[PDB]
């Protein structure tokens, strides 16, 4: 989750949210490197009584201004390439767990082996107990395993949603009569907040994603009690 | 068949100061009129439906 | 200054443009009407006042053109590259269409059945009147060219003779494609097939008709002898929309009609 | 079994096909294994995982579809 | 062409009193800035 | 009289400021919108409701700035009145087809005034998409009146666009060859090809949209076997054309405030500079899908995208830095125009490197459909578009109306208005990179602070832009007459004096043939 | 399936004329009788409720909000099933 | 996938000594790069004696007889198996 | 049985595809209630119509191709 006065990325609960953070630091920091370029060579422009109105040439100086933004291009084209094969990448899930956004919450379906199914719904900022966050508390929290590599399956039974957790570094789109798949594997413990990516209509803000990662054993039990 | 283009260069070219739209005589004039008419009217109809449909 | 020595036209002001915005105000307001609160009145106005704005524009700009000659050549040479654009924004306009036939039917979703043409639709077979659709726009591709070369060497009989084969076939093809609408076994309402199928060729269809009067007012503005066997612009543009209609069907017929089913 | 493997000839973020093909061979091979008795083996393979991947509406209104007539696949 | 030419006769709107120029500015963009706010209203107004 | 030369012109000066009327109060209605946004997230809470009415009124601000304000001013406006006068042209090709373009545009936005007003309007986003969009979950005739707004303004800007390219190419004086005429027109003359190849794409896709919600087809509905995602397609595809078209004229109107106030006789580099927007518009075509990175795609085709959108940053940054290379030995003028000129620079600099960070799939999956994309364009275009635009207008305001603005007054509305614009953005990369959503009424109390200082930065502007009405009054109310104008040798622009008359180059311009 | 033919190097109108009755107009004639004769008439297809067919969200704009345009009970049912 | 773009009317000499610095040769560049950093090189392929494959029904003209044209041991076996 | 019946999805004079079709079919159905038991039920339906429309010297060089593992087509 995020906390008061945050200026950049939730701390990763994944490892390839991990990658990612790495990731923006370097492409930050090309990003820094460039516009602070130009604001010196642009106060660097004006700040002389010197003129020479008459023609000047291109072309020659046209080739370092060419070349050089395109060797900069590569060097964050790499790195993000890489981490986009490895998140698209070859892994073999212990868990199916399939997610389906409905307008103004959404189901989750466990059902590898039983049909366990239930509603996570966002708790009335009203019936908060202490310490409860305001907009991103649900009722039903989807436990799952940590330390495990779990196959996401979203999906939505009407208008178009996205599901969403920054920690783990996930985002795909739930889009109705599609199976959109996502690997999710936390490293750590913990209550993990995410919420709706995308406008569905009037409680688009309220309808947020809660996960519980806990030790298989007690997963299994939850499971169970649940039906 | 006919050919008397001839003539109505004359009538277009006339120097009486008309706008094209209107240098071909009374009718040019009538048809302006009537489709101004029901632009204006249709106008002024579909302004009176969007007050009515705002309304539950 | 005064008297100006350039080529160019000075268009006199025209109430026109805004007549015509207007109807597009009434046509278009006028079909919520229709598909909301069960109207068609303004619908009505709207169409009305449309066709006399087009009468009257045209009707001008034939004026401005044949009978007050503004039409120099350096005018010519600017109505050919606005005709050029505008056939272009229409290929872009109908490439909306052929995407999205390509898209459903080179991944056919699971409730089709997971195949194309999907279960329960029985396609129109290519070889019986398609065929005939398509060899009735081939070969008015063939005589409106005859027509052509008939009005440069000043045949005015045989360009009005070809002329008025070429606007028979483009009728034919009409009454042909609304038989085919009525007996076909599939509507706009069978699913994506249907959709794609009836507003692809349907738009395409509305084109065939609109380049049919286009062709017609061509026919009398030569019973008149507008067209002199130089300038004929209004000619060029109507054969140019012509063909551009046979293309279309061309790619309709093999891609929907033939490939997709 | 743990859950449905990874299928390479559904490798990418699309698993709609997956849990379309699987629910359809299952019922293809069951329909067969039924009019054929051959000792009336059974094809689970395709239930475990057309069970896992696809969600509970789309196997329930099929499984309808099957029952009233109106299922476009072919079994 | 009886076209008056000129700074102040090149516009739709006469520029030569400049109160009568003050309030039709302010009618104009001011009726354009509040109609949003109505237009909540009006919804905000509705069942 | 005022009928015959106000609704039945033929004129492009006269409809040329018809635009910049229509622009400037739509940009009115633009602004109102924009602040009923930053009331509704000013403090934790809501302020208006549900996400219904604030997505409603999200919804129009997008149409109303991108449609009605932007496009207008700087493409009809600005298009209109000095493309003939900078290659010497009487008018343009088809003065009666110009009218409608223009007229076009109040019944456009009259039926998306309409769409918020019947039913509970629109709450779908400027991008309108399905199943939000259809007769299920928006039933009502809103949507359906937003599409007829977009098939008639569409239809205004493509015939628009068939005139400049007809003219830019047809009218200019017979010895002067197309690398000879100005980057602004040139700058118009690309936009007017994108125009024409893009908008069409649109109008089939939203026409699809109104059959499916009207007629029962099924192009976007999975029941019949259609895809909500062929939606975004199409309308992606026109989509990202869409927002080059807006940076394009302005990037054209810097080129020629940069070098008029650095006292060059032209610009550095004017073939490179030819170069770069043609690429932009180019590579501008085939970059769509990175509007869809959480879709589902192909992990191959999302790389693609990726890459193809990322070359995108080497042309434009041959015409940064040309801009820079052209202050060079410069006799610089500190003017108003000159101070939005050199913001534009920086901020659409910055703005367009925090693009290129979106541009990577991998990492936009985090940063998709977060504030971060809000900043982004925010920065191009409130910093960007709207600064060119700042420019343009108060350079080219003697032109106009031929008398002269209070400078002093005009560069105080700068300095307020670049303390409003990043004030109310800059902290908008935080709550993006922090996770907080687009199109949210309300967000989790971490988000308070950022939002507030937003909230506070959106009413600096808000007197901004007020101050300037007063501004315009002022220069109207004085009326101190054009005397001398600098530079005309290499500006044709101003070679009539303000304002040029009614009929300019009735007797053409000479022009020798080497 | 052709590849081409008799060249006739000079094209003016009366090779278009010729083109036109000697080749355009004989084939509309063929492909006439062709459709002609094979003018087999299909027996009504089989109805099925099948739920990605017969399509209906919002009535039509016309008539009992059921029927589509060009509709031909002969060949297209309701979605209830064959008008009659 | 395009559509299109810059239009410049008026095209001589200059504008296609343009197009060919400005784009052709660019074009060029890239899918050099493009192929010089996909320059994977696949591991020699599993070697199975399809008899559809690998057809000997007249020695060649050279060499042994067995050997084609552009042999490449590394990748192309012989109809025993792989070279060495 | 008689002999291999009429079949729609091979409705012209050539056949070839009839007779490679269900040797293929027969082939994959035996390999798969080997590999699942199922009571090792058992596809005679296509080994009855692949015998009566293939040429023995099809049959026999297919099965050889399979003993050496050079058979082409996918079991
Ligand atoms: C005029 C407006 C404008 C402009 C010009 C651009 C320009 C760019 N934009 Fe866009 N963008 C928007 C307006 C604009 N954008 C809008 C409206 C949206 C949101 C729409 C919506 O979804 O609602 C958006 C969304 C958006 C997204 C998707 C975000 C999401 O996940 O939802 C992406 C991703 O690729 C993107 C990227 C870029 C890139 C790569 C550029 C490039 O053109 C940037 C080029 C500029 C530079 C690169 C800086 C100058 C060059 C140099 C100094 C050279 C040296 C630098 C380097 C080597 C990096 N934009
Ligand atoms: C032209 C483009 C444009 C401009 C300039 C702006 C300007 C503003 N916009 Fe933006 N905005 C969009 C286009 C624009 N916007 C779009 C496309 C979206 C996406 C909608 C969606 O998600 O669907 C969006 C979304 C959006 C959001 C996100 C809402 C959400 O997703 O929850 C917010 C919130 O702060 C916002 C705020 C503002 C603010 C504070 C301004 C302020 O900076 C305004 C300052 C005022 C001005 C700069 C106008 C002054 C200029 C003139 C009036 C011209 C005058 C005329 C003459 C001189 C002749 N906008
Ligand atoms: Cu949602
Ligand atoms: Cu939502
Ligand atoms: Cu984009
Ligand atoms: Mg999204």
């Amino acid at each position: 989750m995020a906390y008061p006065m945050q200026l950049g990325f939730q701390d990763a609960t994944s490892p390839i949210m991990e990658e990612l953070l790495h990731f923006h630091d370097h492409t930050l920091m090309i990003v820094f490197l460039i516009s602070s370029l130009v604001l010196y060579i642009i106060s660097l422009m004006l700040t002389t009584k010197l003129t020479h109105t008459s023609t000047m040439d291109a072309q020659e100086v046209e080739t370092i201004w060419t070349i050089l933004p395109a060797i900069i291009l590569i060097l964050i084209a790499l790195p993000s390439l890489r981490i986009l094969y490895m998140m698209d990448e070859i892994n073999n899930p212990s868990l199916t767990v399939k997610t389906m956004g409905h307008q103004w919450y959404w189901s989750y379906e466990y059902t590898d082996y039983e049909d366990l199914s239930f509603d996570s719904y966002m708790i009335p900022t009203s019936e908060l107990k202490p310490g409860e966050l305001r907009l991103l508390e649900v009722d039903n929290r989807v436990v799952l395993p940590m330390e495990m590599t779990i196959r996401m399956l979203v999906s939505s039974e009407d208008v178009l949603h996205s599901w969403a957790v920054p920690s783990l570094g996930l985002k795909t789109d739930a889009i109705p009569g599609r199976l959109n798949q996502t690997t999710l594997m936390s490293s750590r413990p913990g209550l993990y907040y995410g919420q709706c990516s995308e406008i569905c209509g009037s409680n688009h803000s309220f309808m947020p994603i809660v996960l519980e990662l806990v030790p298989l054993k007690y997963f299994e039990k939850w499971s169970a009690s649940m039906l | 068949f006919e050919n008397r283009v001839a003539e109505k260069q004359k009538l277009f070219q006339e120097d009486n100061g008309l706008p094209v739209h209107l240098k071909g005589g009374a009718t040019d004039n009538i048809l302006y009129r009537v489709t101004m008419t029901l632009c204006l009217g249709g106008t002024l109809y579909s302004l009176y439906c969007l007050g009515w449909a705002s309304f539950p | 200054m005064t008297h100006q020595t350039h080529a160019y036209h000075m268009v006199n002001p025209s109430p026109w443009p805004l007549t015509g915005a207007l109807s597009a105000l009434l046509m278009t307001s006028g079909l919520t009407m229709w598909f909301h609160f069960n109207s068609m009145t303004l619908l009505m106005i709207g169409l009305t006042t449309n066709m006399l704005t087009m009468y009257q524009w045209w009707r001008d700009v034939i004026r401005e053109s044949t009978f007050q000659g503004h039409h120099t050549p350096a005018v010519q040479k600017g109505l050919r590259y606005g005709m050029i654009l505008f056939i272009i924004s229409e290929v872009l306009f109908f490439t909306g269409f052929f995407w999205a036939f390509y898209h459903s039917s080179l991944a056919p979703t699971p409730e089709l059945g997971g195949c194309w043409p999907p279960t329960g639709i029985h396609p129109l077979n290519p070889l019986e009147v398609p065929l005939l659709n398509t060899s009735v726009l081939l070969a008015s591709g063939v005589s409106i060219t005859w027509a052509h070369h008939s009005l440069m060497e000043g045949d005015r009989k045989h360009m009005l003779q070809a002329l008025f084969i070429t606007i028979t076939l483009g009728v034919y093809f009409t009454l042909l494609q609304a038989s085919e609408y009525y007996e076909a076994p599939f509507t706009i309402s069978d699913g994506v097939y249907g959709s794609t199928f009836f507003v692809a060729t349907g738009f395409h269809g509305l084109h065939v008709i609109i380049g049919s009067t286009f062709l017609i007012v061509c026919f009398f503005r030569q019973l008149k002898f507008h067209f002199t066997s130089n300038h004929h612009f209004g000619f060029e543009a109507g054969a140019w929309y012509w063909h551009f209609v046979d293309v279309v069907w061309l790619f309709l017929y093999v891609s929907i009609y033939w490939w997709g089913s | 079994y743990q859950t449905a493997p990874f299928d390479s000839r559904f490798p990418n973020q699309n698993q709609t096909r997956n849990c379309w093909q699987n629910y359809l061979d299952f019922h293809r091979c069951e329909k067969a294994m039924t009019a054929k008795g051959g000792d009336v083996s059974v094809c689970e393979w395709y239930r475990r995982v057309y069970k896992s991947l696809c969600p509970i509406s789309w196997v329930s209104t099929w499984d309808d579809r099957r029952a009233e007539g109106t299922f476009p696949g072919k079994i | 062409s009886h076209y008056e030419e000129g700074p102040g006769k090149n516009i739709p709107f006469s520029v030569e009193n400049k109160w009568r120029l003050l309030a039709m500015m302010t009618l104009f963009f001011g009726s354009g800035f509040a109609a949003p706010f109505f237009i909540v209203r009006h919804q905000l107004l509705k069942k | 009289m005022f009928i015959n030369r106000w609704l039945f012109s033929t004129n492009h000066k006269d409809i040329g400021t018809l635009y910049l009327l229509f622009g400037a109060w739509a940009g009115m209605v633009g602004t109102a919108l924009s602040l009923l946004i930053r009331a509704e997230l000013g403090q934790p809470g809501t302020l208006l409701g549900d996400d219904q009415i604030y997505n409603v009124v999200v919804t129009a601000h997008a149409f109303v700035m991108i449609f009605f304000m932007v496009m207008p001013i700087m493409i009809g406006g600005f298009g209109n009145w000095l493309v003939p006068l900078m290659i010497g042209a009487p008018d343009m090709a088809f003065p009666r087809m110009n009218n409608m373009s223009f007229w076009l545009l109040p019944p456009s936005f009259l039926l998306l005034l309409a769409s918020s007003m019947v039913e509970a309007g629109a709450g779908t986003g400027w991008t309108v998409y399905p199943p939000l969009a259809g007769n299920l979950a928006h039933a009502g005739a809103s949507v359906d009146l937003t599409i007829f707004s977009l098939h008639l303004a569409g239809v205004s800007s493509i015939l628009g666009a068939i005139n400049f390219i007809t003219t830019i190419i047809n009218m200019k004086p017979p010895a002067m060859s197309q690398y000879q005429t100005p980057l602004f027109v040139w700058s118009v003359m690309i936009t007017a090809v994108l125009l024409l190849l893009s908008l069409p794409v649109l109008a089939a896709g939203i026409t699809m949209l109104l059959t499916d919600r009207n007629l029962n087809t099924t192009f976007f509905d999975p029941a019949g076997g259609g895809d909500p995602i062929l939606y975004q397609h199409l309308f992606w595809f026109f989509g990202h054309p869409e927002v080059y078209i807006l940076i394009l004229p302005g990037f054209g109107m810097i080129s020629h405030i940069v070098t008029y106030y650095s006292g060059k006789k032209e610009p550095f580099g004017y073939m490179g500079m030819v170069w770069a927007m043609m690429s932009i518009g180019f590579l501008g075509f085939i970059v769509w899908a990175h509007h869809m990175f959480t879709v589902g795609m192909d992990v191959d085709t999302r790389a693609y995208f990726t890459s193809a959108t990322m070359i995108i940053a080497i042309p434009t940054g041959v015409k940064v830095f040309s801009w820079l290379a052209t202050l060079h030995g410069g006799n610089i003028k500190w003017s108003p125009a000159m101070m939005w000129a050199l913001g534009f620079i920086f901020l659409f600099t910055v703005g367009g490197l925090t693009g290129i960070v979106l541009a990577n799939s991998s990492l936009d999956i985090v940063l998709h459909d977060t504030y971060y994309v809000v900043a982004h364009f925010h920065y191009v275009l409130s910093m960007g578009a709207v600064f060119a635009i700042m420019g343009g207008f108060v350079h080219w305001f003697p032109l106009f109306s031929g008398y002269t603005l209070n400078d002093t007054w005009a560069k105080i509305h700068f300095a307020i208005m670049f303390v409003g614009v990043n004030m109310t953005f800059f902290p908008q990369h935080f709550l993006g990179l922090s996770g907080m959503p687009r199109r949210y009424s309300d967000y989790p109390d971490a988000y308070t602070m950022w939002n507030t200082i937003s909230s506070m930065g959106s009413f600096i502007s808000l007197t901004a832009v007020m101050l300037m009405v007063f501004i315009i009054w002022e220069a109207f109310a004085s009326k101190r007459e054009v005397l001398t104008v600098d530079l005309t040798t290499t500006n044709l622009e101003w070679l009539n004096g303000c304002p040029p008359p009614y009929h300019t180059f009735e007797e053409p311009t000479y022009v020798n043939l080497k | 399936a052709s590849a081409a033919k008799g060249d006739h190097g000079g094209t003016g109108a009366r090779t278009w004329r010729f083109l036109t009755f000697g080749l355009a107009l004989p084939s509309v004639a063929l492909c006439t009788l062709n459709s002609w004769l094979h003018s087999g008439h299909r027996e009504r297809p089989a109805f099925i409720p099948y739920h990605h067919l017969r399509i209906r969200t919002k009535p039509f704009s016309w008539g009992d909000g059921n029927h589509t345009f060009f509709h031909n009970p002969r060949v297209n049912p309701l979605p209830t099933g064959y008008e009659k």
